Parts: C-alpha cells; structure tokens; sequence
C-alpha cells in the first residue's frame, strides 16, 4: 500500500516538514542550472564562432568516429599521453601543474 | 595582482531580501556566515544556507561547494 | 650590472624542443614571442608562454616576471 509504504511520504516530501526548505532546495536547484545554461550557451555560441572563422564541412559523424577511437585508445594508452594526441589546454594545463612543483593534490576523493 | 584566492561575489537570498556578498574564493561557509550575520544582524546559529540542494554549514567551504563569483545562495533564517 | 641595460639568455621549451635566445632584459613578452616564433617558425597568434604557473602574454614583460639570464620558460603552441 502507498499508504503504509514509504511511510506515505509524511516526511519524505518535506525536509524537517517545512515545505519551504524543498523549495529552496528546488530553486537552489534551478539556480544552477540557469548558470549551467549560461555556460552551455557560452560553449555553443564560441563553437559557432569558430565554425564560422573555420571552413564548414559535413563529416559530422566521421568525427564522432575518431573521438570514438582515440578516446578508447587514449585509455589503454593513458601511460604514454600524447601531446598531439591531447588538446592545446590539456598540454597547457600540464606544463601548469609542472611549474607549481605538483599543483593540487592531484587526487579525487582521497581515501 | 596574480593572487591565488580571488573574491567572488554570492547571491544571498533571505525571507526578508537579497543581497549580495564579497568573499574570497577559498573561504569557508563561517565566514560567509559571519558576512552574511552582519549585514542582516542575524546570527550565524539562526542563519542556515542552502546550494546544490544541500545545506552549507560552517563544516562546509565555499569552493568546496563549488561556489563561485556570480553564484546564487540560498539564506534560510528560523 | 644592473646599472644600464643588458642582454639576458632565456631559455625557451617548447614541446617540439628547447632554445635559448639572447635578448635584453627589457625585452617585452610580445618581443620575445618574436624572436622564439622566428627560429621555431611560429605566430604569437597561437604562441602562449608559460612562467611562474601563470601563462605570460604580450601584455607582460619578461623583466616584470622575473626573467634574466639564464631563466627558463614553458612555450606552449596552440
């Protein structure tokens, strides 16, 4: 039964049953994803800016295969990272992290 | 002036207004409290902030939620 | 030595190869992207220098990073 199951939700709707802490939750929510929009957008509108600077070509789905193949490749070959094969921030970020003699821990989730 | 932590600037909405408040990048939530405490003449026991759908406490840091200049808070007083 | 200009060897990496090139102390960014993009047949368009863990552009000056004789910076073609 919906009733008895889940407890009927009586507090698992509402944290500390304030409805209005869902609801900051929700719009805190929406905050980010207004901002993820602007930097969804911002993304975009720089691709555009670079197809219109570069010629225009329809191998759309041949690229996808390349990004398929040197992504898998990439992998395996995670020991021996390419430059060429990594993007100019990428190398960019390498030579970063080599100049602060170890920038950040370099590290997720320590455990 | 090439400084590691940069201020940014934080959306602080409460029950009564909101207002926005400067603190450096790699501050922590007390902090932010204590700004935040100030401006309202709250207290930081009273005040509870909420982003990425969780509340921030002084346990919690700025950047370690990820908040950035140009963010949005949300300042839960009760 | 400090008295006066002087001509200073920086010595530039760039992942093709490392270079060193003789230039004055006062030799700004844009001058000295110059001389590297001429024997490594480049465009400061697409040349971005490295230094101090902060990327140095034409805006910057070699002297006001810190760069002499015998300082060594990170050359990275875009």
């Amino acid at each position: 039964m919906l009733g008895l199951g889940a407890s009927d939700f009586e507090f698992g709707v509402d944290p500390s049953a304030d409805p209005e802490l869902a609801l900051a939750l929700r719009v805190s929510m929406e905050e980010q994803r207004q901002r993820q929009e602007e930097e969804a957008r911002r993304a975009a509108a720089a691709s555009a800016a670079e197809a219109g600077i570069a010629t225009t070509g329809t191998e759309d789905s041949d690229d996808a295969l390349l990004k398929m193949t040197i992504s898998q490749q990439e992998f395996g070959r995670t020991g021996l990272p390419d430059l060429s094969s990594m993007t100019e921030e990428e190398q960019i970020a390498y030579a970063m992290q080599m100049s602060l003699q170890g920038a950040e821990f370099g590290q997720a989730e320590s455990a | 002036a090439p400084a590691e932590p940069k201020i940014i600037k934080v959306t602080v909405k409460t029950p009564k207004e909101k207002e926005e408040f400067a603190v450096p990048e790699n501050s922590s939530v007390q902090q932010f409290k204590e700004a935040i405490s100030k401006r309202f003449k709250s207290q930081t026991d009273q005040l509870v902030l909420i982003f990425a759908g969780k509340i921030l406490k002084d346990q919690d840091t700025l950047i370690q939620h990820g908040i950035h200049d140009g963010l949005t808070v949300h300042l839960v007083i009760k």
